[PDB]
């Protein structure tokens, strides 16, 4: 009954509500940093200067927006990858201007998303039960670090991350499809199969057992496999994008035989990229 | 007229309405 | 036992696989379906619909084939073989785009054939027909999307060609046109879809992971496990895959309620206090603004290509750019 | 009077007659061979 | 088994070449009317056949023919 | 004030989710 | 207890408490055609038929009651252009008295009869007809009171057709011209040679609802004698009520759809002078074509009878609207009090062009004045752009004819830029915005929320069929 | 005389749980448009 | 069980013949034909609003409406 | 914004869940 | 509007009335 030994009890005990876990201990506070300050700076939120231009965009409930429209806009293009700690800051309405809380709650964001699994392991291996809901949760892990971290890195600052919100994650799925054609890379086609495949498994199995109810293991077991696996492929085809290993590309393919090109389905897809383009890139 | 006097009206009329039949209600469940 | 009889028995006679009365309607619509798609890849080109080579013979790839949607000045002709556009001449009836009125027609009734084909087996077996229930989903999906997207727009020129980048043409055309992704029940839809995935996936996981060692797997350790992972947890099992079952399906209804309300041009294209707030003052700048503009974009570098037929002629002025 | 395309209707009535009297024809004197 | 590799090697290799001869000696361009290689512009016929009537498509593709 | 509606929306969830883990009745 | 979606299960095996809650239900939907009707009234502007229309103005049910013969108001003013004239005289000419108050009345008066039934039904849950000669248990035959209500359905079609149709004993129902001008409640003909069936000339409906009419009289007739086949009254379950469910939500249904056909597409019932201008005369260029032949028929421009240019206006397309964008159209683009005449654009060489329109597709679109030739020949550039073709460095005048700016030419040009963007808007023309707080942005007229609506209830009701079929044809498995 | 068709309503907590986050979470998805 | 007078005067269209069916096909063949005949009709109006049929004089279209 | 657009979302998050709550007392009261 | 509140209100006093005297618990 040593006083280690008796935190040691508590915080690995299956009597708790909630099970804490030495993952745990790391996952709470970082979590609870990430949602305090998601909330804070999502209600109410300075103008980020996102094109590090000295002109801001707004994302902010009390700076006019509402929830589908708002947003946390990315840390600024002109700090790159580099961390951005409110001590290490000039002073902290400029530290809010350069879009500190965005790096803020990604990272402790991330770092409680992987303690998250850790603590799905941990309870598992507590409760005397196989320990692989962990590898099944590694895909949206993947998915999110993908977005969020991986992607900056490959484009060399967090401007380019995801906006925490709805809209920002449209803003940042057509951006990314005009300067990478996602949508003819054949991971995303796998992600694509996997999502609307996985959904058609869980009704087929859900109608089924609902209704009889009023290897058949190796059937679970490939409802787990499925969307797990096309989501680890589709994740790894967004980092592959990254780092600008782009998809397939058909355009300008069929040419008449005395010299004119003949348009295909394949060309109208790369002048929507073309539009989606020159609408970004301010200057040039 | 005040934007406000009719929900105000309204919230008044409501609340002690729902009260009153929510107690009703769980009463006339109950033998 | 008169004729019916014996051709009501001979239906349900056991083979390698079960006919019935339902596959009367689906299999020879099925098999046209799925023979049009393929001629129509493999020789049909759309050069005169919408001036494209969408065909192996004009060297298309497995990627860029498409069964092309038929010209724009037919409206909503239904180009029958025999009707006044294709008068009985079959390249012509290709040529203007029949195939893919005859695809999606006989889809139509093989996905009909298909749902009857599953009361059916449900009544032989003698079980509630909640597949039946289920793949009602997928024919809102495709009577919203192949039929009455197309017939509140102008022709059936503007409905998702048959193919692998003409989906993903559609999907840019909506929302460059219709700001698809805005809409609510899209997203509903989307969160139907991302949700049965999820389901799938926690589901299988669970299953396997509380096996028991020898249904057949520890509901009480995986409903404890859960209640102090996550919070909450199924211990009911036919609650559990009721609602895996009634996620997705709920998903597709709410999109197709969408797709149908965009058919009609009843688009959520914008929020009004957002416009009006930035037309008083151009600093104003949020994420929304810079979709909207993304949509100016896609619709002026695509409306000369894609909508050929209307002779669209935008000069390099008023293209918009990020000056 | 007699248009074009009406008879062009009428003659899908015949082939659409004939489709399915072959159909019909095919499984019903398929079920009666093997009683 | 065995006898129906007979039938099978006769007819099947005959099929075949059913299908490449009916697209090397062209005959699919005109059961389809897709254009020749050639065919898709004169030497300036660059312009585009595009169906602007719907009542008498096919004859106005013919003029484009 | 459609920000009070929102964040009056929200806690209400928060209220909820708060409700459903620390009171839902014992599985049994 | 039942699960909370079940709970009216409660009244399938009881015959009266169902024939209650049916009646409770006429009650409610009879009480609402009242009322909306009183609140369509009660937002009313009848003072402009022309530039302000009922569609104009949101109506709803202002429209459906106007198409079979509805027009004037107890306070005076018709919806045609003239106060009312007391025409009626005689018995038979109740005309004075079923104005829209009038309707109103009636079907408030047979909400309240229908809700007092209900309550009685509900009471005398257990009279003794519900049950058989010799056994407790209600039982009802349902093929019959099929047969007695298909009659009496067509005993009342059959009397709209040919009694208040035809004008016969009533006030006929509303027709119009090709180009929506003239609009009058007459009588109709039928005739049963083939162009009864084209869909735009009312001499069908007639011809319709007297054929059908005596068709389902014949239908009646025949359900009230003959009994049912073993071989269907076993397939399909007569003796279960769940499957008339079943299969008249599957009518329902294709009756949603077949309406929202004729919605979209207009036809004879559905007039543009009654739901407004549909989106394909927008887009075939239908009024634009018309008017333009008619002043190349000599008419000067200012004789243009402002009906037709009004319909030119793309504001009045169904397919321009929005969603949420709630309430009547002039809570958009505003109302409209007066057409500033047909305009044209003339460049520094003087050469005529013209300004291209703006499809129904395109949320905004790129101002282009282009040579008739086909060639462009101006243009506003992008917001901020350096040009070579352009509305200054080229120059364009306009010059208007007829209507507000009568013979008058706007060279400045930020007034060019203007009416350029309304020309391509359609027809240029003075909208109030002040009035109503207008947001500038368009709104569905009343033909786009039909069409929207009703082709949702449509989408569902086909799922509500499977589901009842479902629960019908398994009805052994379903307990 | 009584009828014998009446019977109650059950809904459980859990129920009430499950309608309650599917009233907010549609409410708190339809505000952004319905104040348009 | 009140025995209305109206209860008399409608009990036998209620339920004098419930449950009564004729055995085998009976009318069902003659039914058959029926439906065949709507489905041509239907089919007919169908293409001429659609425009597949065009009657002879009969311009299904806004111009018909010529004559009122 | 809309002025009706508040009283829609109230009554949106209202009527649902006191119908809700409604049928979960009376549920509970009873045994 | 402030019609359509007292309008309503009536209307729902009207309907009590109504529910009061025919539908009133028996005494006993
Ligand atoms: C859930 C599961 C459900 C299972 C569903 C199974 C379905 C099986 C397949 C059915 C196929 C139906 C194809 C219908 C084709 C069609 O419609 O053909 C189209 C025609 C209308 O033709 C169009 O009409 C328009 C209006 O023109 C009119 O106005 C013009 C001027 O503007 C001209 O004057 C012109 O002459 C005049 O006709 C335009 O002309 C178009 O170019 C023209 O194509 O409709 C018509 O014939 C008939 C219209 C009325 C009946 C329609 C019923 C079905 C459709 C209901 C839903 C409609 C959706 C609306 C948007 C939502
Ligand atoms: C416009 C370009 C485009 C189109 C047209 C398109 N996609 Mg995608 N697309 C998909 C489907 C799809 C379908 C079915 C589909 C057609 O219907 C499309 N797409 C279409 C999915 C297979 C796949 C996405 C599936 C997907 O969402 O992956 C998982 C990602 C995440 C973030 C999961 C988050 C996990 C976190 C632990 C959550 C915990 C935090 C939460 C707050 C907790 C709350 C708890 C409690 C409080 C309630 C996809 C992607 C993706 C992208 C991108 C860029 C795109 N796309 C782009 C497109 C991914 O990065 C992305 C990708 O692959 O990377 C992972
Ligand atoms: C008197 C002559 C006649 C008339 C006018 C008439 N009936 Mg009948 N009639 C019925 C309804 C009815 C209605 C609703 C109705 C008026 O609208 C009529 N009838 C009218 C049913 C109650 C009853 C049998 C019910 C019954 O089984 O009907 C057949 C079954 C079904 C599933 C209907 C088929 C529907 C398809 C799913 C539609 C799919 C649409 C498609 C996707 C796209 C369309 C394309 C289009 C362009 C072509 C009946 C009978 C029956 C008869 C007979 C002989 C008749 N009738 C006769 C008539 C039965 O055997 C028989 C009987 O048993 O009498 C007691
Ligand atoms: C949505 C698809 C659908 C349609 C359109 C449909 N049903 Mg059902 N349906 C019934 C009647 C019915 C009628 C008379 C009818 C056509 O008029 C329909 N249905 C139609 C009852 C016999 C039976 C029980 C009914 C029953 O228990 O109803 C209880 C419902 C309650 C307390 C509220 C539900 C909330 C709604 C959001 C109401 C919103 C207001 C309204 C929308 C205003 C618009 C009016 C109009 C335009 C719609 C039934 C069922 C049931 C279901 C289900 C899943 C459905 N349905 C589904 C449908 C039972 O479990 C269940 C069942 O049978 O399980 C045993
Ligand atoms: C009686 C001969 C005839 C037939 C059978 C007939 N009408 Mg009329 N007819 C209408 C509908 C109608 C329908 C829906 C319908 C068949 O379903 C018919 N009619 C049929 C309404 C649009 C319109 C008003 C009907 C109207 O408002 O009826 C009142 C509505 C109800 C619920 C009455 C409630 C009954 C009490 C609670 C008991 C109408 C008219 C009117 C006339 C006249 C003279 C007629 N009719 C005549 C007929 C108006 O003055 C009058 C008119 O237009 O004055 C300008
Ligand atoms: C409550 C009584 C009522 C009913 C049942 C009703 N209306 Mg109205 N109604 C209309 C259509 C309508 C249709 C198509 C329709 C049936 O489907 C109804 N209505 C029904 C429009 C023509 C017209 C304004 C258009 C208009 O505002 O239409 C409604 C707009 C919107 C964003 C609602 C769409 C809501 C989503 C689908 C919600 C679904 C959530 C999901 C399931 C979960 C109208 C009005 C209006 C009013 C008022 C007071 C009403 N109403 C009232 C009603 C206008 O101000 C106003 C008026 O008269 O002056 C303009
Ligand atoms: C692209 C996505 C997608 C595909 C390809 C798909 C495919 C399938 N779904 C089925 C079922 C289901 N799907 C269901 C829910 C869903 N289904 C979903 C998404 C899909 N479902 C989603 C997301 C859900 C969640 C609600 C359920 C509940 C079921 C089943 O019960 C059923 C099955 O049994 O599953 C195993 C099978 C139906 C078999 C059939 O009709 O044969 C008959 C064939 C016919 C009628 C021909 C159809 C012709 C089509 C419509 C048009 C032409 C298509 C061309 C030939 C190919 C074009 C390809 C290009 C576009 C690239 C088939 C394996
Ligand atoms: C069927 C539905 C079944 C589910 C139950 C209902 C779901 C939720 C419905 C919420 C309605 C909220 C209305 C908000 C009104 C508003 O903001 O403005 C309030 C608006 C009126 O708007 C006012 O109009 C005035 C002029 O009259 C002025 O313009 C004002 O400025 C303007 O605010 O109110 C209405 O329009 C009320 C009637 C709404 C009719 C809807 C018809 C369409 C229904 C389609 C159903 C499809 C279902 C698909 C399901 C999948
Ligand atoms: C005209 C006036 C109309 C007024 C409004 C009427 C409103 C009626 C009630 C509407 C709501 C009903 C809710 C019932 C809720 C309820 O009790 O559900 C639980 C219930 C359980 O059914 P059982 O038969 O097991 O038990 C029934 C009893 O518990 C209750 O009757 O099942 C269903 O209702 C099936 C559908 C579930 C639907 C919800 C599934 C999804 C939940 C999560 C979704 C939101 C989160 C998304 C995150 C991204
Ligand atoms: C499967 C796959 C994945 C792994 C790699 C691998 C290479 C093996 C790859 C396979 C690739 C290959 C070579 C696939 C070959 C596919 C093909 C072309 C299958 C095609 C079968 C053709 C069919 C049915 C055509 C049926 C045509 C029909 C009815 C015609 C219908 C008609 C129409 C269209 C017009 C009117 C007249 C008529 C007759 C009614
Ligand atoms: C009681 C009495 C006896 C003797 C005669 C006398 C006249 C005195 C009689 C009195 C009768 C009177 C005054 C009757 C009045 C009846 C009335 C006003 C009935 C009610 C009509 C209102 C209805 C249906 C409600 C519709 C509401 C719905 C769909 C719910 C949601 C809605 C839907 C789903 C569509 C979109 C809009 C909205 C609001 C979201
Ligand atoms: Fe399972």
């Amino acid at each position: 009954a040593s006083a280690w030994e008796r935190f040691c009890s508590f915080i690995t005990s299956t009597n708790n509500r909630l099970y804490i876990g030495w993952f745990g201990v790391l996952m709470i506070p970082t979590l609870l940093t990430a949602v305090t300050c998601f909330v804070i700076a999502f209600i109410g939120a300075p103008p980020v200067d996102i094109d590090g231009i000295r002109e801001p965009v707004a994302g902010s409930l009390l700076y006019g927006n509402n929830i589908i429209t708002g947003a946390v806009v990315p840390s600024s293009n002109a700090i790159g990858l580099h961390l951005y700690p409110i001590w290490e800051a000039a002073s902290l309405d400029e530290w809010l201007y350069n879009g500190g809380p965005y790096q803020l709650i990604i990272f402790h964001y991330m770092i409680g998303c992987i303690c998250y699994l850790g603590r799905q392991w941990e309870y598992s291996y507590r409760l005397g039960m196989r320990p692989w809901i962990c590898v099944a949760y590694s895909a949206p892990l993947a998915a999110t670090y993908s977005v969020f971290l991986i992607y900056p890195l490959g484009q060399g600052s967090f401007s380019d991350g995801m906006p925490l919100g709805i809209s920002g994650t449209f803003n940042f799925m057509f951006v990314f499809q005009a300067e990478h054609n996602i949508l003819m890379h054949p991971f995303h086609m796998f992600g694509v199969a996997g999502v609307l495949g996985g959904s058609l498994f869980a009704a087929m199995h859900g109608s089924l057992v609902s209704s009889t109810l009023v290897n058949s293991r190796s059937l679970h077991f490939f409802l787990g496999a499925w969307p797990v696996v096309c989501i680890w492929l589709t994740a790894m085809g967004i980092s592959t994008m990254a780092f600008n290993l782009n998809g397939f590309n058909f355009n300008h393919s069929i040419v008449d035989s005395q010299g004119n090109v003949v348009n295909t389905w394949a060309d109208v897809l790369n002048r929507a990229n073309l539009g989606f383009e020159v609408m970004h890139e301010r200057n040039a | 007229v005040n934007d406000l006097g009719a929900i105000a009206t309204a919230l008044f009329v409501f609340i002690p309405c729902v009260f009153l039949i929510l107690l009703y209600a769980q009463t006339a469940s109950r033998g | 036992r008169g004729w019916f009889d014996v051709l009501d028995d001979w239906l349900k006679r056991d083979r390698f696989v079960f006919i019935g009365w339902s596959g009367i309607l689906l299999f020879p619509c099925a098999f046209l379906s799925i023979g049009g798609w393929f001629t129509g890849t493999t020789f049909v080109t759309s050069w005169y619909t919408h001036g494209l080579a969408s065909s192996y013979l004009e060297g298309a790839n497995f990627l860029t084939v498409a069964v092309s949607t038929p010209a724009d000045s037919l409206g909503h002709s239904l180009l029958l073989l025999w009707g006044p556009e294709a008068q009985g001449d079959f390249t012509r009836w290709c040529q203007l785009g029949g195939l893919w009125n005859f695809t999606t027609l006989h889809g139509v009734f093989g996905l009909i054939g298909f749902m009857l084909r599953q009361f059916e087996i449900a009544r032989l077996v003698g079980v509630r027909p909640y597949n039946a229930v289920a793949f009602s989903g997928p024919i809102a999906v495709y009577v919203s999307v192949f039929l009455m997207y197309p017939l509140g727009q102008s022709s059936w020129f503007f409905a998702p060609s048959w193919g692998v980048t003409s989906i993903f043409r559609f999907l840019l055309f909506a929302q460059g046109f219709h700001n698809l992704t805005l809409n609510p029940f899209h997203m509903m839809g989307v969160a139907g879809i991302l949700g049965g995935a999820l389901l799938c996936a926690i589901h299988g996981a669970t299953v396997e992971n509380t096996l028991f060692e020898d249904e057949t797997y520890s509901m009480v350790t995986a409903n404890r496990f859960w209640s102090q992972i996550f919070g909450i947890a199924f211990s009911n099992k036919r609650w559990l895959h009721f609602f895996m079952l009634f996620v997705p399906v709920t998903g597709l209804w709410a999109s197709a309620i969408g797709l149908v309300g965009i058919a009609l041009n009843m688009r959520a294209y914008d929020f009004v206090s957002q416009e009006i707030r930035a037309a008083e003052d151009p600093e104003f700048e949020t994420f929304y603004t810079k979709n909207i503009l993304l949509n100016e974009g896609l619709r002026a570098w695509m409306a000369p290509q894609d909508q050929i037929h209307e002779n669209f002629i935008f000069p390099e002025e008023v293209l918009p750019r990020g000056n | 009077t007699i248009t074009p395309s009406l008879q062009g209707f009428f003659y899908s009535i015949l082939f659409g007659a004939i489709v399915l009297g072959l159909l019909g024809g095919g499984f019903i004197f398929f079920s009666q061979k093997d009683k | 088994s065995i006898r129906y590799w007979i039938i099978h090697t006769i007819t099947v290799p005959m099929l075949f070449l059913a299908g490449w001869l009916f697209v090397s000696t062209g005959l699919a361009y005109d059961v389809f009317g897709t254009p020749r290689p050639n065919e898709y512009f004169d030497q300036a016929r660059q312009g585009l056949p595009l169906v602007t009537d719907r009542y008498e498509g096919k004859q106005q593709i013919d003029e484009f023919t | 004030m459609d920000v009070i509606a929102y964040v009056f929306i929200l806690a209400c969830i928060i209220g909820l989710f708060f409700f459903a883990v620390f009171f839902r009745e014992k599985p049994t | 207890g039942l699960p909370w979606y079940r709970v009216h299960t409660v009244v399938l095996n009881d015959p009266g408490r169902l024939l209650s809650v049916h009646l409770m239900h006429t009650a409610l939907v009879s009480g609402w055609a009242g009322s909306m009707a009183l609140y369509e009234l009660a937002k009313y502007d009848p003072s402009d038929p022309v530039l302000n229309p009922m569609w104009r103005q949101g109506t709803f049910v202002m429209p459906v009651m106007t198409r079979i013969g509805v027009t004037h108001s107890w306070s005076g003013w018709t919806v045609t252009g003239e106060p009312w004239v007391t025409q009626p005289g005689i018995l038979g000419a109740h005309l004075n008295f079923f104005s829209y108050e009038g309707v109103i009345l009636m079907h408030i008066l047979a909400a309240g009869l229908f809700f007092l039934a209900a309550v009685w039904h509900w009471i005398n849950w257990d009279l003794d007809i519900y049950y058989p000669d010799g056994s407790s248990e209600p039982a009802s035959d349902w093929p019959k009171i099929f047969g007695l209500h298909l009659l009496t359905l067509g005993i009342v079609c059959f009397g709209f057709g040919s009694l208040h149709l035809t004008g016969i004993l009533g006030p006929g129902m509303w027709v119009s011209d090709p180009y929506g001008l003239t609009g009058h409640v007459q009588g109709v003909s039928p005739d049963w040679r083939p162009f009864a069936f084209d869909p735009y000339n009312p001499t069908g409906l007639v011809t319709h609802h007297i054929s059908a009419g005596i068709a389902l009289i014949i239908g009646g007739i025949f359900h009230t004698v003959s009994r049912p086949s073993e071989r269907l009254y076993n397939a399909l379950s007569m003796g279960n009520v769940e499957t008339v469910l079943s299969s008249s939500v599957a009518f329902v249904a294709a009756a949603a759809f077949v309406m929202v056909g004729t919605m979209w597409y207009g036809s004879a019932t559905t007039p543009i002078e009654l739901f407004g201008p549909t989106r394909y005369q927008w887009d075939s260029g239908y009024f634009q074509t018309e008017i333009q032949r008619r002043v190349q028929s000599g008419q000067t421009w200012d004789q243009i009878p402002e009906k037709l240019v009004f319909y030119d206006y793309i504001g009045n397309s169904p397919a321009k609207g929005g969603l949420f964008r709630t309430g009547a159209m002039n809570s958009g683009d505003g109302i409209a009090r007066a057409w500033e005449g047909h305009p044209t654009f003339t460049d520094s060489e003087g050469r005529e062009l013209f300004v291209r329109r703006m499809p129904n597709f395109f949320e905004t679109f790129p101002v282009v004045l282009t040579d008739k030739d086909g060639v462009v020949r101006a243009d506003i550039p992008f917001r901020r752009a350096e040009s070579r073709y352009s509305f200054e460095q080229k120059g364009v005048s306009v010059s208007f004819e007829g209507g507000t700016l009568n013979g008058q030419t706007f060279t400045d040009a930020p007034s060019v830029k203007k009416y350029a963007r309304k020309a391509q808007l359609g027809e240029p023309f003075e909208f109030d915005r002040e009035t109503l707080g207008s947001d500038g942005v368009f709104r569905t007229s009343t033909r786009g929320w039909f069409a929207f609506s009703h082709s949702c209830y449509a989408l569902l009701f086909f799922f509500g069929h499977w589901w009842h079929g479902a629960r019908t044809i398994f009805k052994d498995v379903f307990e | 005389t009584p009828n014998p068709n009446k019977q109650p309503v059950e809904l459980n907590r859990a129920s009430l749980f499950i309608g309650l986050l599917l009233v907010l979470v549609l409410a708190l998805l339809f505000s952004s448009y319905f104040f348009n | 069980p009140k025995q209305t007078w109206w209860g008399d005067v409608l009990k036998g269209n209620n339920n004098s013949e419930a449950g009564k069916f004729v055995p085998g096909w009976g009318t069902t063949p003659v039914m058959a034909g029926f439906v065949v005949m709507i489905t041509l009709l239907l089919l007919i109006m169908l293409q001429v609003y659609n425009h597949t049929i065009v009657l002879d004089g009969v311009d299904a279209g806004w111009t018909s409406l010529g004559g009122f």
